[PDB]
This record gives C-alpha cells, sequence and structure tokens, in this order.
C-alpha cells in the first residue's frame, strides 16, 4: 500500500458576463490594473509585456497598444520574440505602412538577426511591389552574410522573370563567398537559360580566380557531366586528361572511373588497361605478402596490355 | 483522337484493300493516309498505329524501305517525348546501321537496353555491347542497374573468361556499389588469388554467406575451417 498512498491523494484533491457600455469600462480598467502591477513587480519579464499588448489591441487597437510594445522594447532592445509579436499585431489589422518602418528599426539595430531579414522580404511579396525586395535584399549583401541570404535572394529572380539580373547576382556571391559549390552553382542557371557557349566562359572564370590550392577534383566532373549533355566527344577527352595532372594522390582514383565511364560510351581500349593497372598500384600494401600479393595484379596487367 | 481515328484509318485503309482486291488503291490509301496525317498523346499514339499501319500494308504490299522512310519522316518530324513509344513502336521493326537509330533513343527502359545489347550480341560486336551495359548502368542507380549488371556480369565473364584479370577485376569493383559476391568469388578462386577472394567473403557484412566462406577454406584447406567458426559466432540457428 505504498503507491496507492500517494495516488489516492490526487483523486481527492481532483474532485475537491457583461452588459451595458458602463460596467464594461470597470471590468475593463481593473484589468488594466492587473497588468500595470505585473510590470512594476518586473521590470523585465516579456511574458507580461507581449501579453499586456495582446490584450489592448482585442479591445481598443493603436495608442494603448502600440505605446506598450514600444515602452517595453526601450526595457529589451534585442529582444526577438518582442519584435515579431509588435510587428504581426499591426498586419492583423493591416497597416503595413505603419510596420514597414518598424521593421527598417529592427534591421538597422541589429544585422544579425537572421529572423528579421527573412521576415522582411516575406511580407514585401505579399504585398506587392518586387523593386521594394531587391533594395532591401541588396542591404543585406553590404553585411555580406551567407549562401543562403544569396539563394533567397536569386529565387526571386527566378520565381519572376528578368534573368540578366539574376546572373549578375550570381557573380557578385562568387566573388565575396569564393569557393568551388558557388561556381558550379553558377552554371546551373546558364543551363535553364539553354546558352553552351555562355555557359563555358563561365567554367574558365572558375578556373582563373581559384587556382591550384582552391579547386576541388568534384569541379572538373561537374565539367564532364555538362559535355555528356551536348555529347561533345573533343571537349571531353581533353578536360579529364588535363584535370588528373594537378591531383595525382589526393584525389587520382574517383576521377579515373569517371573518365572510363565516358570511353563506355566513346582498338580503344588503351586507358581501360592504364586507368586498371593504375588503381591496382594505387591499392596500398602494407607488409611483403601485400606487397608481392599487388605485385602477381600489377604484372598480369603489364603482360595482357 | 484513338480508337476512332484508329477504325477510321484502317477502315479506310480496308476500302483501299478491298479497291485493291478491285484493283480501284495504294494512291488513294496515300490520301486517306495522308488524310490520318490531317488527324488531329497516346490517341496520337494510335495515329502512330495508323501510321504503323499505312506501314504495315505498305510493307505487305510488293516497298519495304520506301514506307520506313516515311516512318523515319515522322519520328524525325519529332526532332517529342511522348513520340519515343512510337519510335519503340517504329525502331522495334526498323531493323528488319540501326545503329544510331537506336541510340536517339539514349538522347530520350531497361528491357529495350537489354534488347539492343542482344542485337549487337547477333551481330557478335561483343565488346561494343558491354559498352552499352555501361551506357544503362550510369543512368539507373542502384536499383533497376542490378537488373542490368547481373545479365551483364554473367555475359562478361562469359567472354573472355581469363585472358585478363586487371579488367573483369575493375569491373566486379565498379559493380559492388550479395549474388555479385558470389560471382566475384567464383571468378577469382579460379583465375585471380585465392586469399584475395577469400578476403573478399571475409568483407561480406547472413548464415548461408557464412556457411559458404567456410566451404571455400576448406577447399583451401583444413585448418583455416576451425579459425573461420570464430569470426562465425559473432542467432542462437548460427
Amino acid at each position: 500500500x505504498x503507491x496507492x498512498x500517494x495516488x489516492x491523494x490526487x483523486x481527492x484533491x481532483x474532485x475537491x458576463n457583461i452588459t451595458d457600455l458602463e460596467e464594461l469600462q470597470e471590468f475593463q480598467g481593473r484589468k488594466r490594473k492587473e497588468f500595470e502591477d505585473a510590470i512594476r513587480r518586473n521590470r523585465l519579464a516579456m511574458g507580461h509585456w507581449m501579453r499586456y499588448g495582446q490584450w489592448e489591441l482585442d479591445q481598443k487597437e493603436f495608442a494603448r497598444a502600440r505605446s506598450v510594445f514600444e515602452r517595453a522594447l526601450d526595457v529589451d532592445s534585442t529582444y526577438i520574440p518582442l519584435w515579431l509579436k509588435y510587428i504581426e499585431c499591426e498586419m492583423k489589422n493591416r497597416n503595413i505602412n505603419h510596420a514597414r518602418n518598424l521593421f527598417d528599426r529592427a534591421v538597422t539595430q541589429l544585422p544579425r538577426v537572421d529572423k528579421l531579414w527573412y521576415k522582411y522580404v516575406y511580407m514585401e511579396e505579399m504585398l506587392g511591389n518586387i523593386t521594394g525586395c531587391r533594395q532591401v535584399f541588396e542591404r543585406w549583401l553590404k553585411w555580406e552574410p551567407d549562401e543562403n541570404c544569396w539563394m533567397s535572394y536569386i529565387r526571386m529572380e527566378r520565381r519572376y522573370h528578368e534573368n540578366e539580373r539574376a546572373r549578375g547576382i550570381y557573380e557578385r556571391f562568387v566573388v565575396v563567398h569564393p569557393e568551388v559549390t558557388n561556381w558550379l552553382r553558377w552554371a546551373r542557371f546558364e543551363e535553364e537559360c539553354g546558352n553552351a557557349a555562355n555557359v563555358r566562359q563561365v567554367y574558365l572564370a572558375a578556373i582563373d580566380a581559384l587556382g591550384q590550392e582552391f579547386l576541388n577534383e568534384r569541379f572538373f566532373i561537374a565539367f564532364a557531366k555538362f559535355e555528356i549533355r551536348q555529347k561533345e566527344y573533343e571537349r571531353a577527352r581533353t578536360i579529364f586528361k588535363y584535370a588528373i595532372d594537378f591531383m595525382p594522390r589526393s584525389k587520382s582514383m574517383e576521377l579515373y572511373k569517371e573518365y572510363t565511364h565516358f570511353e563506355k560510351q566513346f582498338x580503344x581500349x588503351x586507358x581501360x588497361x592504364x586507368x586498371x593497372x593504375x588503381x591496382x598500384x594505387x591499392x596500398x600494401x602494407x607488409x611483403x605478402x601485400x606487397x608481392x600479393x599487388x605485385x602477381x595484379x600489377x604484372x598480369x596487367x603489364x603482360x595482357x596490355x | 483522337x484513338x480508337x476512332x481515328x484508329x477504325x477510321x484509318x484502317x477502315x479506310x485503309x480496308x476500302x483501299x484493300x478491298x479497291x485493291x482486291x478491285x484493283x480501284x488503291x495504294x494512291x488513294x490509301x496515300x490520301x486517306x493516309x495522308x488524310x490520318x496525317x490531317x488527324x488531329x498523346x497516346x490517341x496520337x499514339x494510335x495515329x502512330x498505329x495508323x501510321x504503323x499501319x499505312x506501314x504495315x500494308x505498305x510493307x505487305x504490299x510488293x516497298x519495304x524501305x520506301x514506307x520506313x522512310x516515311x516512318x523515319x519522316x515522322x519520328x524525325x518530324x519529332x526532332x517529342x517525348x511522348x513520340x519515343x513509344x512510337x519510335x519503340x513502336x517504329x525502331x522495334x521493326x526498323x531493323x528488319x546501321t540501326t545503329r544510331k537509330l537506336y541510340d536517339r533513343v539514349f538522347e530520350l527502359t531497361p528491357q529495350v537496353v537489354v534488347n539492343y545489347a542482344n542485337l549487337l550480341e547477333e551481330n557478335a560486336y561483343f565488346e561494343d555491347s558491354f559498352k552499352i551495359y555501361e551506357r544503362g548502368v550510369a543512368l539507373f542507380s542502384y536499383p533497376v542497374a542490378f537488373e542490368l549488371w547481373n545479365l551483364y556480369l554473367t555475359k562478361f565473364v562469359k567472354r573472355y573468361q581469363g585472358t585478363h584479370m586487371e579488367r573483369t577485376r575493375d569491373l566486379f569493383e565498379q559493380a559492388l556499389e550479395k549474388s555479385i559476391y558470389l560471382l566475384y568469388a567464383d571468378f577469382e578462386e579460379k583465375f585471380g588469388k585465392a586469399k584475395r577472394s577469400i578476403s573478399i567473403l571475409e568483407k561480406a557484412a547472413l548464415a548461408i554467406y557464412n556457411v559458404l566462406l567456410v566451404k571455400v577454406a576448406l577447399n583451401y584447406g583444413v585448418l583455416a575451417t576451425r579459425t573461420v567458426y570464430e569470426k562465425a559466432i559473432e542467432x542462437x540457428x548460427x
């Protein structure tokens, strides 16, 4: 009877408006006293603040509501959940112009609050004009944040047309964040654009800025895949041949198998032996019998070829 | 439209067929077929059945290549994706050179692939055929690719058999990304290094697989097999 001495206490404890215009103001007044007191008890404590505003809009709107959030924002500027709550309550009564100033204030007041930035444009799309979104999106790029700032800027440029601005925006992103993924992200846009000439010169530009130490092994296959789209045999071979020379032991094997995959498409099985024999020797061999076992493999490869 | 246009064409050409019996007909048949050209996707594919019909009687007519040139005029006219089913409707008999005609499909269906490789096999191009299996597998990934790959292995091993280790070895290497281990192991024991194969069976990662390895190890002599079990323990059935 140990667990039953506790559960028997819970079940025992378990079993155990408005008229006129004048009388409502009394009711409405006393709830104001209630709220104001809870603020004096706790200067900061945003639950009591946020609540207080919400409550005033439903009843009245404007001053009492729009003061209280402003008043509470003086107590803590950099509380994001107050920022938002205050914004939403404007647009629930539809005054956008009111909010667009207030949205700017935050943006300025704190630039590394991504939640503000995305939420700044999102309103813009529902609102309408797209030229506002760009000037906003441009001044976020002067803080030069991250890919996910850029790509949300470009997917505005894709949802709607004008695909020459998008390309120049792609160029900017390359300069600020120069890494490989970005360069191949640029080529994506020329694929849907359908400008095979325009693709190549972009891929060329990538080799200029990077240099030997900066480029990946992945870069050259991302090149090669495009040549399978056009089915050009002249480009394919000379890319692989050239690309193989910069990586050696660092990133060799992965590139060779992609070279043979092409030769499978297009007497001419010379590199079939060279890719296999290089991969056979490339197989590490720690010990005496392991290296001697590999000697049987590459010697048979040398014998047949 | 489909069956309406299809019966309309079959009946018109039938009228030119009874006309042909009357010696009254191929020209008017070309006219009604031209009306079929005037007809206006699976519905359009039925129109492709109409083209297949005008071509059918056209070949039955005694001008095989002349009609093939026409169906080719249509598919070349398509040079869309829906038309490709008509191409399979066309390339299937276009064979009776055809290689590029077939590859046009690759620009835009594993059964079709194995079929085409079987064509070249019938012509015994051999190595060219293996290439096709290279081109298939770059497409379909580890699912359909297996459906290609099991026949491709059984065949290519059947070809060179043992004229060269490294190439086929590499081919299993590409391949590897369960039965594959068994084909491969079967290869190694009678061509490649043996212990290497035993290492491969060891690399498998099931009771049947454990049973096999033990068998091949016994084939290399008794001592390993007792050793194998210790590996085996790590199923109560085990």
